[PDB]
């Protein structure tokens, strides 16, 4: 069994800082796997924006790699997303999952639910 | 990118009935394909993985067919519990690409 | 350590040279850096290693009795010079190490039926 829990604020003003933790328990960041995260536009389909890795490394999607930083803290299980000059096209619901090296995606967060507004 | 273009956008379907969902691949991913299952309002929890294999504790009436660009999940025997969105899902090129979803309704 | 599954035809018949080809399928996680894969003999209630290679990339896989190569989830595996005894169930063992973690498949056997003329 692998839990994953979401965790953030309800609503981000425009050109702010989108954080986001993803709290996973029952495994090991370090141990073996790669750290993904998902959000999912209201009315479209679910957009990859990056994960990060076992290892410490990180792979962005090109539409979003200037905007995104995600980050992880070694002590507390965590790994973190930074989203940057956001704008109203980032309401979404966010989710963070687990992977293996481009394979599917084996446990999910409940996801968190993210507005942008003023 | 790698466009997975998933069909029907939403379809209507009675309880027992077999329904097939597609999702064309603009490029060739071969076996690298998985389906996830989106419920109103609930976290997405993945069915099948490696397009043809059942996620743990999937229901046989789950089934996932498909080779090279074109493919499908299927529903053996529809039951009301399967109400929910299906996602199509590319793991052989980062970065990683879904389907635009497949929406299912009671008739 | 953690598991995936792996299938592969229970009955193979050879031809009359001695070439058993068959398709050994495993249930990826994902796409691997490192794939090590294995065929074992089973043929008196005792384990013989048979093939043995390993590639650490995509799809460049190159084996002594056994020619074959891998294309994703599937590696198309031939075994050469087989007599009679060498009748057996071949079980396909996949490994993929890296990236981390183990997962190990283990077939249920594929049954090779071999005479000679």
């Amino acid at each position: 069994q692998v839990q994953l829990q979401e965790s953030g604020p309800g609503l981000v003003k425009p050109s702010q800082t989108l954080s986001l933790t993803c709290t996973v328990s029952a495994y090991s960041i370090t141990s073996g796997y790669y750290w993904n995260w998902i959000r999912q536009h209201p009315g479209k389909g679910l957009e990859w924006i990056g994960y990060i890795g076992y290892d410490g490394s990180n792979n962005y999607n090109p539409s979003l790699k200037s905007r995104v930083t995600i980050s992880r803290d070694t002590s507390k299980n965590q790994f973190s997303l930074k989203l940057s000059s956001v704008t109203a096209a980032d309401t979404a619901v966010y989710y963070c999952a687990r992977d293996y090296y481009s394979g599917y995606f084996d446990s999910w967060g409940q996801g968190t639910t993210l507005t942008v507004s003023s | 990118d790698i466009q997975m273009t998933q069909s029907p956008s939403s379809l209507s379907a009675s309880v027992g009935d077999r329904v097939t969902i597609t999702c064309r691949a603009s490029q060739n991913v071969g076996t690298y394909v998985a389906w996830y299952q989106q419920k109103p309002g609930k976290v997405p929890k993945p069915l099948i993985y490696s397009t043809s294999y059942r996620y743990s504790g999937v229901p046989s009436r789950f089934s996932g067919s498909g080779s090279g660009t074109d493919f499908t999940l299927t529903i053996s025997s529809l039951q009301p519990e399967d109400v929910a969105t299906y996602f199509c899902h590319q793991y052989d090129t980062y970065p990683l690409t879904f389907g635009a979803g497949t929406k299912l309704e009671l008739k | 350590c953690k598991a995936m599954h792996v299938a592969q035809p229970a009955v193979v018949l050879a031809s009359s040279r001695g070439i058993a080809s068959f398709v050994c399928e495993y249930a990826s996680p994902g796409k691997a850096t490192e794939v090590r894969v294995t065929v074992l003999r089973q043929a008196d209630s005792q384990v013989t290693e048979v093939c043995a290679a390993t590639y650490m990339m995509g799809n460049e896989l190159t084996f002594s009795i056994c020619t074959g190569t891998s294309s994703g989830n599937q590696v198309n595996l031939t075994i050469q010079g087989l007599r009679a005894m060498d009748t057996g169930l071949y079980i396909c063992k996949v490994e993929l190490m890296y990236p981390p973690p183990y997962y190990l498949g283990i077939g249920n056997g594929t049954q090779i039926y071999v005479i000679d003329p």
